[PDB]
This record gives C-alpha cells, structure tokens and sequence, in this order.
C-alpha cells in the first residue's frame, strides 16, 4: 500500500466547488491538487512504512540512570549506596515521554535492555575483581531490600536477571501487565471519592495517574563482597515498546515537564520565538 | 562455523527464564510413579476451600484460638456484629486465610468472594442476621438501614447451619491489587441482627458463629510476587 | 425415608450406627483400596488378615470441658494395641490401612458447642525444647490410644532432655500453620445443634506403596473445640468424645518375629 | 522433530520447540495444565449434595 | 480453559434454597452470585494460567550462599577456607522451602544455577590470576574431601561442574532421584524403631524428616593455586523445581522458621496484629 | 515452523523468522501494518460531505 | 557443539534491532482487548 | 539427517541428535543398550543344569 | 550471523555432560573389531 | 526392557528342588 497518486486533470468552469468548505462541521480540509489546479499524472510508489506506530515506537530510549556502589560500608548513608531500587516509569525521561503522549491510552510488549558502566572511585587502593550485578523486579507487594545482602535477593518468585560486568546489555521481553483494557497516559481522576464530613486529609492529596499507577521496583545490587577499591557503577535503562495499539490522539508537550504530571513551569511557557512581522518569509 | 550475532540478554540469568539444560545424571531411571491421593494441579482450587476469618482478632483474642469465634447473643443490640474491608489480600483479619495467604503470592485478583457462616449456638436458638456488601464509594455502614441498601442476605437460623452471602465482582478495574489500595478499594462487609437471638430458659444467652471466605468459579490471580509473610534474618 | 442423618457402618463383626450424622468424608474424593501389581514394591506374598483386623476399635473416650483446648492421635500408632490388627502391624516389617474413623460426641438441643475433626497427612509436630530442633522421643510422638492434648500456651523446657514432647500449641495447630486454614485437610465439624457423630474414610496416604507402620504415622487425627462446651445450667459439665476407627483394605509384607518397641 | 504449539496471547501466534537433550529433565517447563478438580477438597463428601436441596435432608 | 463466565439470571421466590448449607458436612460453601443475586451474562475470557504448578514453582529461587577463599594456607582453620561443603537441602532459606511446604508430597526435576562473586580480602598484596571454580556433587557414600587439591576432585564418576569467573552462571538439569515414589515434605516418623530394653541411647535422637533425608554434598574450591592476593568467593545456589506434581495440600507457615524442622520460636508465635474492634473497615 | 515474508525494498527479496520462545510478547516487531483512516479524525460528521457539493447547504 | 563464527556486531546493543529475547513474566495472561474509540494506524492520520 | 529417539522419562517425551562430525570418535554416547546374557559368568556349564532337577545325577 | 543468546551453563564443564566435540586424529582407520570371548555389557550381570 | 518380575506362586510339596545345587559345577 502506497501513499496517493496524483490523477492527470485539466481545468474546470463548473457549479462543483471542492476548494470551498467549512470547518464548522468539525471536518478538517479535505481538497486535493486535482481539485484546484490542472494536475499532470504522477505513479506514487512512496510507503508510509516509517511513521506505522510500530516504526515510530521501534525503538529503545534511555528512561532512567540508575547508580549503585561496592565499598566498605561501616555508615548506614554509605551501607545505602550498596543497593538501589527505583519505582519503574518513563517519567524521568522526556523523549520517550513524549512520544507516548501523542496517545491518551496504549497496549504494548516491553523490550527492556541495560548498559551497566564502572569507574575507579580512586587509585593507590589496590584493584577490583570483575562485578556481578543483579536486577531484581519487584511487583508490588513483594518485600523491597533494606540491605544489599538481604534475604529478599533469594528472589524465589521475582524475576531477577544476573549480569556479569563486559558481557552484552541483558535483555528482556515484559508482556502488556496493564489491570485495565489498555495503559491509560492521562487519568482524569482520583484513587478514591473523598465522603461529606470525613476526617481524613484533603488538603495533602494529589491528582491524576500519579494517584493510580504502581509497576512496582527495579532493585539492583552488585552481588560481589567488597575490594579494597571502591567501584561506583551506572545502569542506564532502556524501554522499546512493541506490538503496538494507540488510541485517541493528542497534542504533544509544547513546553518543559516539571515532573510526573502535566504541571508547566512560570519560566517556561513561552516557546514561540517572535517574528518581525506577519510577512516574514 | 555458522555465523552467528549475540543479542541483547547474552549471558545473562533472568530467574524466570525457561531453558532447557544439560542434565548432571544422564540415563538416571526415575522411579517409577504411582497414584497418590490428593493431587493438586492449580493453586485456584487451594483458594475455593472454606477457610476461618480471624473475625475476632481483638487485643486478647488476635493470636489465640478465640480470634475466630464471632460473638453473638439474645440482647438484639442494633450496633454492627463484625465490619470488614473487602480488601482479601491486605485486610488484617482476612491476609492469614489460605485463600489470603495464596493472594500474597499474587499482585493482581479478579472474580467473586464466597463468606460462609455456621452458627454454633444450642438448637433451642432461633435467629434471623442480615449478612451485606456494600460495593465502595459510599458512607461505610454503621447501621441496617444502610447495610440493608446493599447487595445482603437474610439469614434464618434453623435445621441447615450454615448461610452463604457473596461479594459478587462488581469493580471498576478488571483487576484489584493485592494491598491496601483505595483506587482497588472493594468494599464494607456489616452484619446485623435482623430479629435478634431468641432462646428459651436453661439455654446459653451468649454464643458464636464461625465465618468461613473462599473463591468462587470466576476467580484468578495474577503476576507472581514474593510473599511479606515469611522472611529471615541476614 | 433415606437421610442424610441416619447412617449404618459395618465392617467385620462390628456395627456403628448414627441418627444425627451430617453425610460421610471421604478423603480426596478415594475410598482405600488393596495394592495393584501395577504399583506393588516387596515382592513376598502379603497377609490380608480382613475381618480378623478391617473392624471397629473404640479408643478410651475424652472428656469435653468449657476449657478444653482439644485431642490429638497419630494411625496406626493409636491402633498397635487393638486385636489382630496390632498382632499382624507388629508381626510384619511393613502394612499399609485405609480407614473408617467415627468421632461420636452427643449432648442436647440445650447444649451447645463446635469441635473441628481434622485427618492430617504426615502430622509432624513441634517439638518443646528451642535449645534442639526436631526433638522428641519415640515414646512422647506414639502415645497410642490415650493420644495427646493441645495447650494455649507454649512454655519450652529449660533443658534439652525436659523438652523431648510436642508443643502441641492449639491456634498454631502444634506445628507452625494457623488452625483456622485446618480445614485444607478432609475434616467435618460437630456441631452440637446440627449433629453428634463425624465420618471419616480415609485411603492410605504416603510416597509409597508400604511402609514401617512402627516408625512411621500416615494420618493425624485432630479434634480442636472451635466453638467453646456450653451449659447454661453448669459451666463445668463435660460430655464424652468416644473415636472408633476400623483399619480397611490392610496388607501386610516382611513376615518376622513380633517388633516389641522402648516403652521408655 | 519440531513441536509448533501456541503462545500465551499478549497485548495484540505459534512457537518451535526441539529438545537438544536425552533425558527430559534437561526439558523446559512443562505445557500449561489447566486441570482442576476443587471438589476432592471443596466436596469430598460420600453422598452427593444438590446445592438447591437441602445440606441435610 | 477459562475461569467461569456469570450466567444471565432475574429473582426467585421458591423452595430451591442454594443460599443455606451445613459445612458440618466437610462440604466448603458452594453458592456462586447467580444463586443469592441478579447477575447480568458476563464472558469471563480470563484464565488461571499464572496458577497452575509449573507457573507457581517455575522461578530460580536462591537456596543457600556458600563460601570459599584462595590464598597461601598456613593453619588448619586456613586450609579449610580453601573449600566448603554443603548438605544439600532447601532449608537454609525461607522463600522456596514454604511454597513447597503448601505440599506433603512432590515430584519434580531441578533446574540449579549458580551465581558466583569474588572481591579482594586487600590491596599492597598485588593481583589474582582468573579463577575456575569446581562445583562436584557428591551423592551419599561417595569419598568427601579433607582439603582443596586431595584426590577426590578427580571426580571419575561424580558430576563436577568447571566453571570460569565471569562467563554465565553455569547451569545443570537433575532428574527426579527421590527413593520413594514421590519426595516427601513431611515425615511424621523415624528411621528406625527402638526396642524394648535395647542399650541404644534414646535421649538424644531426633523425628522427622531430618533423620531419614540425604540428597549428598556440595564441594566446592577454586582449582588456582593461591596469588600473593587473598580472593574471598561467595558461590550463591539456585533451585527451580520443573515438571512438577504435588499432592495433599496444606496451610501455609505463618510463623517464623528455627531450623529444618515445624519448631517454633517463643517469641514469634504471634502473627496478627490485633483488630481496634470487630467492627474495623 | 519457519515463516518466510518479504523483505523492505533497498538500493537494488524474503526473509525467514523462526519464534524461539513460548510467549509472544518475547516476539521481535509486528509486521508492517498499512492499516490507516483518516477520516475518523479528520471528517467525523454524521452526514456524509461531498468534497463538490457545498459544505452547508 | 554446532561449530560457528562470531561475525561483526557480535554482543553490540543498537538501539534500532529487532531481536526476540526471553520474557521475565512466563505464560503471563494479558487482560483481554476490548474496543477503544480513536484507534491510531500511523502518525500521518494525524497529519491530515 | 536428524535422529529422533526416546528420552529416558522423568518425575512426569522424544529428543533429536544431528551429528557435526565426520568421525564417529566425535559422538556423544552410545544409546542405552540393555543387552545381558549373565549365564556366560553364572552358568557356563557343558551340560544344561535344570533348576528343578539335581545339580549331580 | 543467526542472532543467538546464551543461557545459564553456557561455558561449564559438566563432567556427566554428553556432547559431540572435534576428533584430534580425523579420517583415523580403527583397528577392525574381532569376536573376543567374554564380552561384559551391565555391571549387573557380574553382580549375579 | 525392565529387571524380573515377581511371579504370584504358593507352596510346593515336590520331588522338584531348586533350592538345592552342586556349585562344583561352576556354576
Ligand atoms: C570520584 C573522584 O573524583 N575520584 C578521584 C579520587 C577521590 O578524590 C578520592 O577522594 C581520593 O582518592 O582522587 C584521585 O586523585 C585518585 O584517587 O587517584 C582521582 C580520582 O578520580
Ligand atoms: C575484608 C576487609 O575488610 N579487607 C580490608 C583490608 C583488611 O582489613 C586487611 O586485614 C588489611 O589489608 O584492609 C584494607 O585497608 C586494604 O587492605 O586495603 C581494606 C580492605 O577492604
Ligand atoms: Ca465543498
Ligand atoms: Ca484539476
Ligand atoms: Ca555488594
Ligand atoms: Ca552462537
Ligand atoms: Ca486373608
Ligand atoms: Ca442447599
Ligand atoms: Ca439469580
Ligand atoms: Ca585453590
Ligand atoms: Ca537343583
Ligand atoms: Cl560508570
Ligand atoms: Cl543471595
Ligand atoms: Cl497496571
Ligand atoms: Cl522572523
Ligand atoms: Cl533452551
Ligand atoms: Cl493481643
Ligand atoms: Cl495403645
Ligand atoms: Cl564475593
Ligand atoms: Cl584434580
Ligand atoms: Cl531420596
Ligand atoms: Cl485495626
Ligand atoms: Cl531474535
Ligand atoms: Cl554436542
Ligand atoms: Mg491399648
Ligand atoms: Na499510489
Ligand atoms: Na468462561
Ligand atoms: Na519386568
């Protein structure tokens, strides 16, 4: 299937009028060139194979960089550095982001692949043995880590992934794990209806998918005891959505995120630049 | 050779991976089987079996063999005989049932709860209880005239012991979470004397009934999770 | 004509009859059975003693108190002293038994309490020393007929050698698990209103074909008070509970001398 | 020897299985087995019990 | 095969009553909402897939951490760090050991992973040469090693496992090898019966499964001879039953382990936490 | 339970995909959908509007 | 083992492959489809 | 020219075996072969020996 | 290349491990087999 | 192919007796 050739067309003095509409009705322009100047014949072999929404999702983007340490920890700030866990979203990133908000709900697999890094904290302590890492998902519910060697990293039931430092990227398929029809990108609404008279908070509660959406925790920790070198490691998460369903079309962000929501910034607003005049070529 | 490329995921060990292995035992011959009785094939058929609410789980009662027993006398008080959230997963009554305790292996349940009451007073003992559910969203009820607005049975005591009130799926989402959660939020359970207990003389006054939760046919579960119920020192 | 509620047993030369019952358990839906060639593992001929032993015993009866935290027994150890099915468990290095258990508590319309009648595969209990895991005598796990009593409170010994018995601890079911979750196992509930007799048919249970009846229970039989004995007339009445049980289907293997096992 | 069974569905087809190994506990997970009998716990009673009629008759 | 679909049903007025019972008889309540409520035909589509045996049991759970080190030995207390070995048994861990025990009996094959770090015991004692590890299964009866470099690692006739650090997790398949026709959680017995008047000590025997289990050992070493560096290895044990089958289900622990056996601890006996009343939403 | 489908065009034929792995979301991309219509976004209005015809008549 | 040779891009992660690889949750059951207005096919329907 | 044979059962199917190689010293081993004729060790007498009947006669 | 990605094992020497691997002395002529008396093939046969 | 099964036999009151030999033979 290609997009539209251009039909071989000649003038016309006629009572059919295509170039005249109103978008009142809510229907957008709908004439052609045929329509309104004399057309020659032009075959279009040209696809719209590269903006399907699998095409236009089919890709792996950043959306967090996660940082975890292997020290001697005799602090309980330093022991924390030994192990960090991570609420899943896409909300740290914008460029994912935003591609995702073109649509009000979505229905995808998840390709998610890691690029785990190391640096030398310092030199003249010796060296480090090659590091193991371990990526523990953790569903809501499940017990969440309070030390790096904890009894929660047994991970009987948790999906955990064991990366050894060098080796490819890990990689895993996550299949759609929405509890609705569809992943909702926008939530009009609450998490509960706050009753007439009740005592409970309403001066402290928040607004919309903030409210309602949990994927759970990625945990990670080096599995490794301590070198006399400390190692501080990066881990650069990466999503590709695929087997891809969009609904319900949307304008995209024209100006900064400020966090989870849809929330703008005073300093921010302004993202037209200015012509000189309405005639400016 | 064949050429070959590695992919993303070379090497790694994901702990729900399924693989197959090279065995250490070769040509081992197993034993044989025979028929055991009691096969288990699904752990949804362990969660249709009645077990105990800790109803009763009072400071004195929680953790002692009288947390189960549901108190009910002849004195026909108005106020409420038990009250509970249906929140199957997290509740603190309701997370030590076995159909609790399959849940916390689970993020995600669908379908319909069965409460099943046996009343244990003398057979000289007559009584009508109105048992209810109310679907969220609403005034928990604190009184039969609220209760009764709701989705309830009325219970006559007689010859059959036992009554069973549903909490039918009625949910917004498809699935609720297995924790506390107010957007999932499933409900209030109440119970009330209808009547009230009626006994006649040389008969006990005060007496209990026993509530039993299991899942019905439309019932699953959802994405395996580690349990908060068992845990170790490190 | 035919009830629910009315039921005749007969096995042997022995007869129970109920007028109150409430249907009959049989455990995971498979009444017991005789050991199929196709499953078989000793290979000498095995006795079938049949009504010699396949018959009703009536243990010593218990007595229900408003305090009672209730009673235990282990199968086939509260049947090694009964008639020829302790003569034939004894004479043989392995057997295998179904059985029929009649639990019988009887009381009045004015009476009221509830007892929960548990059959337990591999029962294993507690042990009441924290100095020693796994620690208990072979004389405290097989009491025999008299069986055993649950405590509402756990007190471990001081010293290892004092401790060697179960924590028989009600509301942990003697071995770590809530009580109320009992009802996992094949039970029925007498209900002093409703009925004054359960019935139990239990097929042999295990990982094997046979095994050492003298090392080795396949059933618990658990009776925990779930409602509280009540009298409005007298708080401290006590009504009988009287456990008959008939071995069924019994097969025997390793013919010997007689096992005449420590009685301390 | 190529087993083609069906995938468990996702958000909007078949696989191919050949076992490289001898013995089959070298195999991946057993298929899906959706057996189920809940009444040999839920019901395991001697006489059959119709939910409309009477518990006891 | 679906969980069931609610039938199309209005009122009754009728002699028909599924709403009582008598759980007296060993029967769990039967009645579903069609029977007590007016329900509208909803397909039910979902299934009990996640559920099933294989589904539940079918993770890489952690079973034990093992330790071994390799450096210059001197003392017998040093030469003993050179190699560890290891009663096999999933009781050194809570997680796996309690989804069993919702079991009596079992029978499946094993999948066993292992996860294996190293770090520097110290810097200023130079480097260490890349490490293979021998991971042997010694079956009951089978000689168990006195040191690190003694014959019994020539391994004739015992599995070995050689593994390289840093290459994947090595990973090996074990048949269903329970001497019986099914492993046993629970064992309410004894593996021999005492004797009247027998001159056999009967105060200090135990009960249990504990006295009939044997599954062998574990051995592990590091097959390098030392470096002027000390390596401290942690060998991590995974465990995933496959093509399962159990039987005689039962309540699952609700209190806290202390050893291998159905013990527990004075002080944690008391899983719930008390209601403010009967009548708490 | 190989399938073989066309290749996109380059400079100047198929290509084969055999699944490896019992669920579909462990599946590489959906083949190219063409599937497309404006119309439900750009003209949603109950009474057909012929393009020669005038919009309000 | 098959013998075979590790070509160019061996281990590489580009970010634009198409490769299968193993799913973390097993024999998962997604929640059923159901209609939703306002499907999408391709960006350039919301170019017109 | 791929083999598909019998896999020795476990606690609960068939497998296939490409060979690789052009010698067969490259082969994994040799398929379970339960052959025995114990009476050449326990029995290799001249004259049959009938159990029932004397061993001397 | 075929895309390919290893799982848990991969690299290990099992010593009970069953796999092919190339022949040190290819397009070698084994000596030809003669009948030889006695020939064993169970252990269980020298157990009776 | 399995070891031997065990065949269902009584007793025997016989001029048939296997369970005596002569192992001088050899075998
Ligand atoms: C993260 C970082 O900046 N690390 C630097 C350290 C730290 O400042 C330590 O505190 C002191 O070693 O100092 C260096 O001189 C060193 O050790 O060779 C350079 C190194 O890059
Ligand atoms: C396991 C451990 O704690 N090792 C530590 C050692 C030991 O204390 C040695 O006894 C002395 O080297 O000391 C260090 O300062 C070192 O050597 O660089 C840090 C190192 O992490
Ligand atoms: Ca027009
Ligand atoms: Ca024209
Ligand atoms: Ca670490
Ligand atoms: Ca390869
Ligand atoms: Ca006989
Ligand atoms: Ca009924
Ligand atoms: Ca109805
Ligand atoms: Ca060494
Ligand atoms: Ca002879
Ligand atoms: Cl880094
Ligand atoms: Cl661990
Ligand atoms: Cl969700
Ligand atoms: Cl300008
Ligand atoms: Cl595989
Ligand atoms: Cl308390
Ligand atoms: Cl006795
Ligand atoms: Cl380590
Ligand atoms: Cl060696
Ligand atoms: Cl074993
Ligand atoms: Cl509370
Ligand atoms: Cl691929
Ligand atoms: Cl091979
Ligand atoms: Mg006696
Ligand atoms: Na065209
Ligand atoms: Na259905
Ligand atoms: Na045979």
């Amino acid at each position: 299937p290609t997009a539209q050739s251009t039909p071989l067309t000649s003038g016309v003095n006629s009572q059919e009028v295509p170039a005249l509409t109103a978008v009142e009705t809510g229907a957008s322009g709908q004439a052609v060139p045929s329509d309104v100047i004399e057309t020659r014949h032009v075959v279009n072999y040209k696809t719209r194979s590269e903006s399907t929404l699998e095409s236009f999702f089919g890709r792996s983007a950043c959306v967090t960089i996660l940082e975890v340490e292997n020290f001697n920890a005799t602090t309980d700030a330093d022991r924390k550095k030994q192990f960090t866990t991570w609420a899943i979203t896409y909300t740290d990133t914008v460029q994912l982001r935003r591609k995702l908000e073109f649509f009000t709900y979505s229905r995808f697999d998840l390709e998610m692949t890691f690029v785990i890094t190391e640096r030398y904290y310092a030199s003249n302590t010796g060296h480090a043995r090659n590091q193991v890492y371990q990526l523990m998902y953790i569903p809501p519910g499940a017990p969440r880590p309070t030390a790096w060697d904890d009894y929660t990293w047994q991970s009987s039931s948790n999906p955990s992934v064991f990366y050894t430092y060098g080796s490819a990227p890990p990689r895993m398929s996550i299949p759609y794990v929405g509890i609705a029809n569809a992943y909702s990108h926008f939530y009009d609404g609450f998490a509960r209806v706050p009753l007439k008279d009740e005592t409970v908070d309403s001066g402290d509660t928040y607004y919309g998918l903030v409210t309602i959406n949990d994927f759970g925790t990625l945990a990670v920790r080096v599995v490794n005891e301590y070198n006399p070198a400390r190692i501080t490691s990066k881990i650069r998460v990466y999503m590709k959505p695929k087997h891809v369903r969009c609904w319900c079309p949307r304008p995209p962000r024209a100006v900064p995120y400020r966090g989870e929501g849809v929330d703008f910034k005073q300093d921010s607003i302004t993202p037209l630049t200015a012509v000189e005049n309405i005639n400016t070529f | 050779g064949l050429p070959t490329m590695l992919t993303p995921g070379s090497s790694q060990f994901l702990t729900s991976d399924d693989f197959q292995s090279p065995c250490a035992l070769p040509n081992f011959d197993v034993t044989p089987p025979i028929h055991i009785p009691g096969e288990v094939f699904n752990m949804m058929e362990l969660a249709e079996i009645d077990s105990m609410i800790p109803m009763n789980s009072v400071t004195g009662k929680a953790n002692t063999m009288e947390m189960y027993p549901i108190p009910l006398d002849d004195k026909g008080s108005a106020t409420p005989i038990f009250s509970i959230s249906l929140s199957p997963a997290s509740d603190k009554r309701l997370q030590y049932t076995m159909l609790g305790e399959i849940l916390n292996y689970y993020t995600h349940w669908t379908g319909s709860l069965r409460f099943t009451f046996l009343f244990c007073g003398s057979m000289m003992a007559t009584g009508k209880i109105l048992l209810s559910y109310s679907p969220p969203g609403a005034k928990p009820p604190t009184t039969r005239k609220d209760a009764m607005l709701g989705t309830h049975i009325i219970w006559d005591l007689g010859l059959q012991s036992s009554c069973t009130m549903l909490a039918p799926w009625i949910s917004n989402t498809v699935y609720r979470r297995c924790i506390k959660d107010d957007f999932t939020e499933g409900g209030y359970i109440t119970c009330f004397y209808q009547t009230r207990i009626v006994v006649p003389s040389g008969t006990p006054t005060s007496m209990f009934m026993l509530a039993f939760v299991s899942a019905c046919p439309d019932f699953s579960v959802r994405l395996l999770r580690d349990t908060n119920h068992i845990s170790q020192r490190t | 004509g035919y009830s629910d509620r009315v039921r005749q047993i007969t096995l042997g030369n022995s007869t129970i009859t109920t007028q109150e019952a409430a249907n009959a358990v049989v455990a995971y839906g498979e009444w017991p059975s005789y050991l199929d060639d196709k499953e078989a593992n000793p290979i000498d001929a095995p006795t079938e003693p049949d009504v010699s032993s396949n018959r009703f015993y009536t243990l010593d009866s218990v007595q229900w108190k408003s305090t009672s935290r209730g009673w235990w027994w282990k199968l086939p150890d509260a049947l090694k002293d009964m008639g020829m099915f302790g003569q034939n468990m004894y004479y043989h290095y392995l057997g295998r038994s179904g059985y029929t258990v009649h639990v019988q508590c009887n009381a009045s319309k004015f009476h009221q309490g509830a007892l929960g009648v548990f059959a337990i595969p591999e029962y294993v209990m507690a042990c009441n020393t924290e100095a020693k895991t796994s620690y208990v005598s072979y004389v405290n796990a097989n009491p025999g007929e008299k069986g055993g009593v649950f405590d509402n409170a756990y007190n471990p010994s001081a010293e290892a050698s004092e401790g060697r018995k179960f924590a028989a601890l009600d509301y942990l079911l003697g071995c770590g698990v809530l009580a109320g979750n009992a009802f996992v196992y094949p039970h029925q509930i007498i209900n002093l209103r409703t009925n004054n007799s359960a019935t139990l048919v239990l097929p042999y249970v295990n990982s094997l074909a046979i095994d050492c009846m003298a090392k080795h229970n396949n059933w618990g039989l658990v009776i925990l008070p779930l409602c509280k004995l009540d009298y409005a007339p007298n708080s401290s009445t006590e009504i009988p509970i009287t456990v008959t049980i008939a071995p069924m289907f019994t097969e025997f293997n390793g013919l010997r001398n007689i096992t005449v096992p420590a009685t301390q | 020897g190529a087993q083609v069974s069906s995938q468990k569905v996702g958000a909007h087809v078949n696989y191919t299985t050949i076992n490289y190994y001898k013995d089959s506990a070298s195999n991946a997970a057993s298929k899906l087995d959706f057996s189920q009998d809940p009444s040999k716990f839920t019901e395991p009673v001697k006489d059959i019990m119709i939910k409309t009629a009477p518990a006891l008759n």
